[PDB]
């Protein structure tokens, strides 16, 4: 006699802290004698930093796949005429320094970075502006975090610029540029492709209006207070974070050597003595290096398969809708209200659920 | 490789070729070193072995632990005296053991048979090993041993000297047992008294020069350098340089041994803190050894570089991208300045750019958008015009 | 303004454990070095503990030495001591100082700029 | 191993004038590696001389402290209300330990 449109976070990643070592300096720091032994194994770390570049490079690859989808910066119209909708509460606000949402402020605060190790110190790093620091690249190990091309508030603008057209334009606007239609006419095919007859919305717009806005209300009351709710991409930034933490860790690891230090154990013995010793220092320090490298490639290729589940989600199903049955996700579903994340994208379903 | 930022990306990539995009390369080259020298106030003239021998000979089951407190000790002359049997040392190189300073030097003399060197070693087996003189495994320092069948002998031998050979338990590391206590090893009591199965642990030796070269009398002197939280007060011949911060050198500092650009610090300390350490147990701070000063030490030779460039089939002219540096006059100092030309105009000059990313110096900035061929990072794309 | 703001008081049963904490805000944590600083009621008053900057050098008193022990973590600017088996003796008010030293050619002088508002500690 | 010793453990005087308190040490120590506090009652120890000579920051010049060797002095001339608290004597050098005395307070005659 009725439904339910049950509206829930698929938190599916987009990319993971966009990581740099640099490997001369993670495995012989301040030394150039351990650089000259490097040397002799030659193209043994280059080639990982080569591969951490060819990582950094797709996650810029996978947000460019799921927001830029469309080809126009569009902005919103000012008026908000969207029906008795509140899609300010996804769409971006420009009174707040950064062009984000009240959900969105939620998703800034929900997931973070605090009790992860050096993300939390190379994060505060670039927020000194008070001692002069040198190099938060070269004061915290040789780990590095690199920056994203496309920022906070560009990925917001790519959720605005699909906000303004998916309902004042229709679901016509992803083949090209917004092709502006009123809402009634957006609506026609849309009912009749679900087998709903159409006049009941005709009739109750409002009952259905304040139905969707009760959905944006219940995922509020969803997204307040539960902390395992965004705990995917958190997951991402726990578990990263580990991967970061298990790096610096295994330089305090000795791996058959006499100290777990470069400095004393070039200082104390001659090198005839302990070149066997510091290339036990090199093979462990490395393989820390080739273990950190392989779980960031495994763990990059599932980022990359949820992403572009994330972009294809949207990809087709901004061009049009299903015709069998689940072709983009869950039941009777009918289109796709993306927001933005820390390291990810936090996603709201339209279903269909008969009562 | 040294010369352009377009010279030092066809270095790290081994081709002579490169395309469009940005490359993050390797060092920034040339960065010339000298030394820096520092080892503190020094009292002169130590007790070296020249106190450690003649008569008076340290018992084996009543020995004690030379205090050596502040000298210079050249060590090199008690590798080199040409009288010593045994030397193995742990974890320390016994021919640069001059160019170290510890903060006291612990010496232990005893007489031992001539099969007990390999005894007197870090966790080994045997009675004499575990009941009379322990090691512990993660010891730093050096064995010295040699025979002694003219000096440490008379007729039919001394017996003075007496290892123990039964106790109800292992020792501890470097621990004394001075007593003289009868030892039981079976059913009838001794309680003062000697009888049936009661052995005497201590055991005279027998140093006659018709006796074996297995039981020959042998002193030990062990030299147990440790590495407490005290300033140094025992050290080597290494003679001082001066102090010149920054300017990126290699240096020496109470012994460690290390490469880096000497600034001046912000950082608070202890009474006897001489080294800060770090998260992942490198070097942050080293307290100056003289002067007591508080210094700083971070890495040089680096900042962050990422050369963008339209390839050379375009044209030779590049941009560079710097992480973390915010370009305020501050990459003549993060970027040491004193490579060769051809870098410094794309230090520090015209064409400054601020961003998220750091700073891009040697292209243009143009206040309105196109689109991206070259991605750059935080919010910035460069390309070429012509 | 600098704040040592320190928490970890109340009553607690003898051989228990506890974990006093000394958060820090107003200036850079790991750049000074850290002190617990103690006082029974009626008396004077004892030190306990001292760390560095960075957790390489600890030194404890001599009625403290074993029992107590002290940490840090510089990403939260805190400063934590542990509490094994607490003995009755030990009712008193803990203090978080910090370490400032005025240089001079002459020596390296040594002072307690900055502290905390007081826990008391009752075991009973 | 130093211990601190003063003399007397309260000391009640008239505002207005001198109040002399004195520290004592067991061995002799070297340069004044040592402190002079403030302990308002129930409150947070504040700190007046450093270096067992020179006055700290909001500290005035009213609060003076001289020694060397063994015997140390404070000299607070002008008793004002505000001045009547529990001061001590701190040292921290030549031993790794910070070792304190047991003070004295100032009270009201
Ligand atoms: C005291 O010990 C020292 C070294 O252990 C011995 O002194 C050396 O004696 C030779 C000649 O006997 C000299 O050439 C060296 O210059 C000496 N000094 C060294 C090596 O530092 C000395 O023989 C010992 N005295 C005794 C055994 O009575
Ligand atoms: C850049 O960093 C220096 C640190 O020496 C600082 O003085 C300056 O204010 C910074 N500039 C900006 C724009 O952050
Ligand atoms: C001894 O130390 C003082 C500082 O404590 C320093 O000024 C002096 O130069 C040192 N002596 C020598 C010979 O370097």
């Amino acid at each position: 006699t009725n439904f339910t449109i049950s509206v829930t976070t698929e938190i599916l990643p987009v990319s993971m802290t966009k990581t740099s070592v640099d490997c001369t300096m993670y495995i012989c720091g301040d030394s150039t004698e351990c650089s000259n032994l490097l040397l002799q194994y030659g193209s043994f770390c280059t080639q990982l930093n080569r591969a951490l570049t060819g990582i950094a490079v797709e996650q810029d690859k996978n947000t460019q796949e799921v927001f830029a989808q469309v080809k126009q910066i569009y902005k919103t119209p000012p008026i908000k005429d969207f029906g008795g909708f509140n899609f300010s509460q996804i769409l971006p606000d420009p009174s707040k320094p950064s062009k984000r949402s009240p959900i969105e402020d939620l998703l800034f605060n929900k997931v973070t970075l605090a009790d992860a190790g050096f993300i939390k110190q190379y994060g505060d790093c670039l927020g000194d502006i008070a001692a002069r620091d040198l190099i938060c690249a070269q004061k915290f190990n040789g780990l590095t975090v690199l920056p994203p091309l496309l920022t906070d508030e560009m990925i917001a603008q790519y959720t605005s610029a699909l906000l303004a057209g998916t309902i004042t334009s229709g679901w016509t606007f992803g083949a090209g540029p917004a092709l502006q239609i009123p809402f009634p006419m957006q609506m026609a095919y849309r009912f009749n492709g679900i087998g709903v007859t159409q006049n009941v919305l005709y009739e109750n717009q409002k009952l259905i209006a304040n139905q969707f806005n009760s959905a944006i209300g219940k995922i509020q009351d969803s997204l307040s207070s539960t902390p395992s709710a965004l705990g995917k991409l958190q997951d991402v930034v726990n578990q990263n974070a580990q991967a970061l933490n298990t790096l610096v860790k295994q330089l305090s690891s000795n791996f058959g050597a006499i100290s777990s230090v470069l400095n004393d154990i070039l200082s104390r013995l001659d090198p005839p003595e302990a070149e066997v010793q510091i290339d036990r220092l090199i093979t462990g320090r490395l393989q820390s290096l080739q273990t950190y490298v392989t779980q960031q490639l495994i763990r990059a290729a599932e980022i990359r398969a949820s992403a572009n589940l994330a972009a294809t989600k949207m990809s087709e199903c901004v061009l049009g809708q299903s015709k069998r049955v689940d072709f983009c996700g869950k039941g009777y579903h009918l289109m796709s209200f993306p927001q933005s994340a820390p390291h990810g994208v936090v996603f709201l379903h339209v279903t269909y659920v008969p009562a | 490789c040294a010369l352009d930022p377009l010279s030092e990306t066809k270095c790290t990539l081994k081709s002579f070729t490169v395309e469009k995009g940005i490359y993050q390369t390797s060092n920034f080259r040339v960065q010339p070193t000298e030394s820096i020298v520092r080892f503190p106030n020094i009292t002169n003239l130590c007790p070296f072995g020249e106190v450690f021998n003649a008569t008076r000979f340290a018992s084996v089951y009543a020995w004690n632990r030379k205090r050596i407190s502040n000298c210079v000790a050249d060590y090199s002359v008690l590798y080199n005296s040409a009288s010593f049997s045994t030397f193995k040392c742990y974890g320390v190189s016994p021919t640069k053991l001059n160019d170290l300073c510890f903060t006291n030097v612990y010496a232990d003399s005893f007489v031992i048979r001539g099969d007990e060197v390999r005894q007197i070693a870090p966790g080994q087996t045997g009675k004499i090993a575990d009941y009379n003189y322990k090691l512990p495994d993660d010891f730093t320092g050096c064995v010295i041993a040699w025979n002694s069948n003219n000096l440490d002998s008379k007729v039919g031998g001394n017996y003075n000297y007496l290892y123990r050979l039964f106790r109800k338990s292992n020792l501890k590391p470097f621990e004394r047992d001075i007593s003289t206590e009868i030892y039981q090893a079976g059913s009838t009591p001794c309680n003062g008294v000697e009888g049936f199965n009661c052995y005497f642990p201590l055991q005279s030796y027998g140093f006659q020069p018709t006796n074996g070269v297995g039981y020959q009398p042998y002193r030990v002197v062990v030299l147990s350098f440790e590495l407490l939280h005290a300033p140094a007060t025992v050290c080597g011949p290494k003679k001082s340089t001066n102090l010149v911060k920054n300017k990126c050198v290699n240096f020496n500092f109470n012994g460690l041994t290390g490469t880096g650009v000497l600034t001046e610090s912000n950082k608070k300390f202890l009474p006897f803190q001489q080294f800060g350490r770090d998260i992942a147990d490198t070097t942050d701070a080293v307290r100056d050894p003289q002067t007591l000063e508080i210094l700083d030490i971070t890495p040089c030779s680096f900042g962050g570089v990422s050369v963008i460039t339209p390839g050379t089939n375009t044209s030779n002219q590049v941009a560079v991208l710097y992480q973390d540096v915010n370009c305020t006059e501050v990459p003549v100092a993060i970027h040491a300045d004193q490579l060769t030309p051809t870098w410094r105009v794309y230090s520090t000059g015209s064409n400054v750019f601020q961003t998220r990313a750091g700073c891009l110096i040697g292209a243009e900035h143009v206040n309105n958008s196109y689109e991206c061929d070259i991605p750059i990072g935080a919010g910035i794309c460069a390309s070429y015009q012509t | 303004e600098v704040q040592l703001v320190e928490s970890g008081g109340g009553v607690v049963q003898p051989g228990r454990s506890l974990r006093l904490s000394c958060a820090a805000s107003g200036f850079t944590f790991s750049n000074y070095a850290m002190h617990w600083v103690r006082q029974a009621p009626g008396k004077g008053l004892e030190w306990v503990a001292v760390i560095s900057y960075d957790g390489s050098n600890k030194y404890y008193a001599d009625s403290v030495k074993g029992r107590f022990t002290i940490s840090r973590d510089n990403s939260k600017n805190t400063l934590y001591l542990q509490m094994n088996s607490l003995r009755a003796e030990d009712t008193a008010v803990y203090y978080c100082a910090r370490e400032n030293n005025y240089y001079d050619s002459s020596g390296y002088s040594y002072y307690f700029d900055y502290w905390g508002q007081g826990t008391l500690v009752t075991v009973s | 191993e130093i211990v601190l010793t003063q003399s007397p453990g309260t000391l009640s005087l008239s505002p207005g004038e001198r109040a002399t308190l004195s520290c004592r040490a067991s061995q002799s120590v070297s340069s004044s590696y040592l402190a002079w506090y403030q302990q308002k009652p129930g409150q947070a120890p504040r700190l007046l001389i450093y270096g067992a000579s020179s006055r700290a920051t909001g500290i005035p010049d009213r609060f003076s402290g001289s020694g060397s060797g063994t015997d140390f002095t404070l000299t607070i001339s002008r008793l004002e209300p505000e001045d009547f608290a529990v001061y001590y004597c701190q040292q921290y050098g030549s031993s790794p330990m910070c070792s304190f005395g047991q003070g004295t307070k100032v009270e009201i005659k």
